[PDB]
């Protein structure tokens, strides 16, 4: 399937 | 019967609108690395500049 | 059919974000590794 960013905003490791 | 064919019309509909928007999706997202990633930047340039000190 | 062909497209960008975030997440990774040292420097 097509995939999204993990969240919706940027979140840093 | 055609169930099935009619169906395949309506998921292949649904996997593009949620693939488009995925796409834009990581337009907002990258953006934000990038701010995010500038201010590391600017982090790192004050703090080699510290331990020059 | 034309909404088979952009769908490939859309699937097909969509890969290339997929790979250009892994690089860039190795990236944003190197900066934090470099600013601990620096911050890990003094510190003493």
């Amino acid at each position: 399937l097509a995939v999204g960013p993990p969240s919706l905003n940027y979140i840093p490791p | 019967s055609f169930n099935s064919s009619i169906n395949n019309i309506h998921e292949m509909e649904i996997q593009l609108k949620d693939a488009l928007e995925k796409n834009q999706q990581w337009l907002v997202y990258d953006q934000q690395r990038e701010v995010y990633v500038k201010g590391l930047l600017a982090k790192i340039f004050e703090l080699e500049k510290k331990t020059e000190t």
